């Protein structure tokens, strides 16, 4: 049965904390990575 | 002395105008070697790598390669400006020999003259 308030999205701990949760950018990533170690010279890192 | 060649190449008319243009411009433009190491911010790519590559001392030459190609036929004024010249005179004998090249096209040999493209009838709205 729907309570008619809550909306949730949290968890219930073992010590009945409630724990919330962000979102988080990944680390790979779906470009490739341009760098400039020193001048004229060029690095590109990618992933897969 | 140079009046002969400078007579040789063109007329006197417009001719010791072109010798004291050539001297003050020469005496005014003279460029020395300055500088450019990499033990001391970037310019566009296309001519940051040209930058630096000249900022390192490697891929320059001990000693000046002379040239080898033979132009300025028309002109032998090079045949002395090569090294009979290397003080005032030299860069003198340059200005004049594009003053005489620029006489001979038929043109304007200064470059203040040249007046400027005035552009605030572009940006002179309110």
């Amino acid at each position: 049965y729907l309570v008619p308030n809550v909306i949730g999205g949290v968890f219930i701990n073992k010590q009945s904390v409630e724990k919330v949760g962000i979102n988080l950018v990944e680390k790979i990533t779906t470009w490739p990575k341009f760098r400039v170690v020193k001048p004229n010279s060029f690095t590109f890192s990618f992933s897969s | 002395d140079i009046r002969e060649l400078l007579s040789q190449y063109v007329d006197d008319a417009n001719l010791e105008d072109l010798i004291e243009w050539a001297m003050e411009k020469s005496s005014k433009y003279y460029i020395k070697n300055i500088g450019n190491t990499k033990s001391n911010t970037k310019f566009e790519s296309k001519n940051n790598i040209g930058i630096e590559y000249s900022k390192d001392s490697r891929n320059k030459l001990s000693y000046r390669n002379k040239p080898s190609i033979a132009t300025n036929l028309e002109y032998k004024t090079l045949c002395d400006m090569i090294k009979g010249t290397s003080g005032t005179e030299k860069e003198f004998l340059r200005y004049l020999l594009f003053g005489i090249k620029c006489i001979k096209k038929g043109v304007e040999y200064n470059i203040d003259k040249i007046k400027d493209v005035s552009y605030n009838d572009y940006f002179n709205v309110l």
